[PDB]
């Protein structure tokens, strides 16, 4: 959990938000 | 489940592949020794290649997998003539380099300043300077031709671009190479960035034992590029450095990249020289040649290319001429470059090296195997793509969302994927933005432009774009 430390660089946990959940967040 | 050695095969002969390899198809088409391989094998194979060895995997449900069971601290496949050249030469490697703990302290510090949504926000109004100034140039030329139009290559030009963007976000600082006259020196190390990559590749597959040997000349030169891109990525870090001591102001304005860390960050000095260096080299031929890409789709669909227009134009209004707000309202824009990025990944593969033993395709694949995902390979498969050859972004769009299960890999995944994927996202969909405001392009007498393996994948010959002011 939180392995990148909420920055919005992994999916452990907007557009970009997007492209993290089709590869499958709690820090935004 | 299967032991390892049923996966389909060309043999245990690494030489013998690598012979067969080079005499049917060639080092620099190395994206259809793939292809070919899973027309032969199906969608899992296993190669062995001078010394080492790969599974190969297509299919997006065994990346999942793959993804899946990934570590703390995932390790890809390092390029051999890369890490020879630090150590011998004993130069400071960065997160690139660097594995475990190591490169996790590098990652997380860096990803504070280059990933993190709080810090990407400042890069805004400096990428778009940059595009700006880009569609000057362009204008400038439309007005020498005396035509209403011009027609060029434009390769030299979006290195260039490329090279103003990261250098800018990393330093706050125009170093001038979109001017008429032009740094010669900055021009050396945009140059040797193209060198380090394609020098790589007669190496690719051999020890470094072998290299000295029957690559002697290669390797000869591709130190050479190398040293550039050191020397010069440190005078530039070194004079940063000195010239903020010099005007020493604890400035409210956001300042780039170097600054904050400098300023404020657990790395060390080294340690963060490493890095610029790293990411400045990262940032010249990747974007660049992802944008020419693009503007090649455009010019080949122009149906697309009109939609992406509109996006824009209304983006613009509805936005009132703000690019924060724009930025949130482009996404047939950002499904592009997706779209981009699937027919002309910069990368042939992703790699991982397993931690834990693994069943694929009821294959078991035991821990540190070097497992790679054929992204091109992938990217062309009309299993996984409906009409693959079809430059089409609204499939990124489908609210199907089978149709995009791990489909969107050009950046990688996870901890691990590009370090540098929000400044390339923002620079090129800036930059896109800029010039579907300012021109039509076409290309005349267009034809199939196919790639070539240059470590990144590169064009197999020149694109001449033609631009009429819109
Ligand atoms: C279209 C533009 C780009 C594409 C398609 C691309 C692609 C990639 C890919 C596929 C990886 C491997 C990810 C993985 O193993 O999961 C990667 C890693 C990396 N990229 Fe990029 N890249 C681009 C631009 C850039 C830029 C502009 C920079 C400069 C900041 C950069 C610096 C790096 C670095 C340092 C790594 C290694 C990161 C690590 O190991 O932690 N890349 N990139
Ligand atoms: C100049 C460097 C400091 C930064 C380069 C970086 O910005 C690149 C271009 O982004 C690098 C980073 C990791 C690289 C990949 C790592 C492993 C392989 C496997 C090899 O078989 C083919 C090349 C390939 C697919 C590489 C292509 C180029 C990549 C994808
Ligand atoms: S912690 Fe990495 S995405 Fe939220």
């Amino acid at each position: 959990f939180g392995a990148c430390e909420g920055t919005l660089a992994c999916s452990t946990c907007t557009d970009e938000e997007n492209d993290m959940l089709d590869l499958a967040l709690g820090c935004q | 489940p299967r032991p390892f050695n049923e996966i389909p095969s060309p043999g245990d002969n690494g030489w013998l592949n690598l012979y067969h390899f080079w005499r049917e198809t060639g080092t620099h088409k190395v994206h259809l020794h793939h292809v070919q391989n899973f027309q032969k094998y199906g969608p899992i194979y296993r190669e062995k290649l001078g010394n080492v060895e790969s599974v190969y995997v297509i299919d997006p449900e065994d990346v999942a997998l793959l993804f899946k069971s990934e570590g703390p601290n995932p390790e890809r496949f390092l390029i051999p003539p890369w890490v020879a050249y630090h150590q011998y030469y004993q130069r400071p490697i960065g997160v690139l380099l660097k594995k475990s703990a190591a490169w996790k302290k590098d990652r997380v510090a860096l990803n504070q300043e280059v990933m993190a949504p709080e810090a990407t926000k400042n890069f805004l109004p400096l990428l778009d300077a940059v595009s700006r100034d880009f569609v000057s140039v362009l204008h400038r030329r439309i007005k020498k031709a005396g035509s209403g139009n011009y027609s060029g290559d434009i390769s030299d030009d979006l290195f260039r671009f490329a090279f103003e963007s990261i250098t800018n976000v990393i330093f706050g600082e125009r170093q001038g190479m979109l001017e008429e006259v032009v740094n010669p020196e900055a021009q050396r190390f945009i140059d040797a960035i193209y060198q380090m990559f394609h020098t790589s590749v007669p190496m690719l597959n051999l020890p470094p034992d072998l290299f000295r040997l029957f690559r002697t000349k290669t390797w000869k030169d591709h130190v050479a590029a190398w040293d550039v891109i050191f020397s010069k990525a440190d005078i530039y870090t070194q004079n940063f450095y000195w010239e903020l001591r010099q005007k020493g102001s604890v400035h409210h304005d956001y300042r780039g990249i170097l600054y904050r860390l400098l300023g404020d960050s657990k790395m060390s000095f080294e340690d963060i020289k490493a890095n610029v260096t790293e990411m400045l080299a990262g940032g010249v031929d990747t974007t660049s040649m992802t944008l020419q890409w693009h503007l090649y789709e455009m010019a080949r669909n122009l149906k697309v290319q009109d939609m992406l227009r509109a996006e824009v134009l209304a983006a613009r209004h509805q936005a009132q001429g703000d690019m924060a707000t724009m930025l949130q309202l482009v996404p047939l824009l950002k499904a592009s470059i997706k779209e981009t990025l699937r027919l002309h990944p910069i990368s042939v593969t992703l790699q991982r090296y397993l931690v834990n033993d693994l069943v694929l395709r009821d294959y078991m694949i035991p821990a540190k195997t070097l497992v790679q995902v054929a992204i091109y390979a992938l990217g062309r498969e009309p299993t996984f793509f409906f009409d693959p050859e079809n430059f089409d972004p609204t499939r990124w769009l489908s609210k199907d969302k089978n149709i995009t299960y791990f489909r969107n890999l050009g950046f990688g995944w996870g901890v691990r994927q590009c370090l540098g994927r929000r400044i390339a996202e923002l620079e090129m969909t800036i930059f896109l933005i800029n010039m579907l405001e300012n021109f039509r392009v076409e290309i005349q007498h267009l034809s199939d432009v196919g790639t070539t393996f240059n470590l990144i994948l590169m064009p197999e010959k020149p694109i001449s774009f033609t631009f009429w002011p819109f």
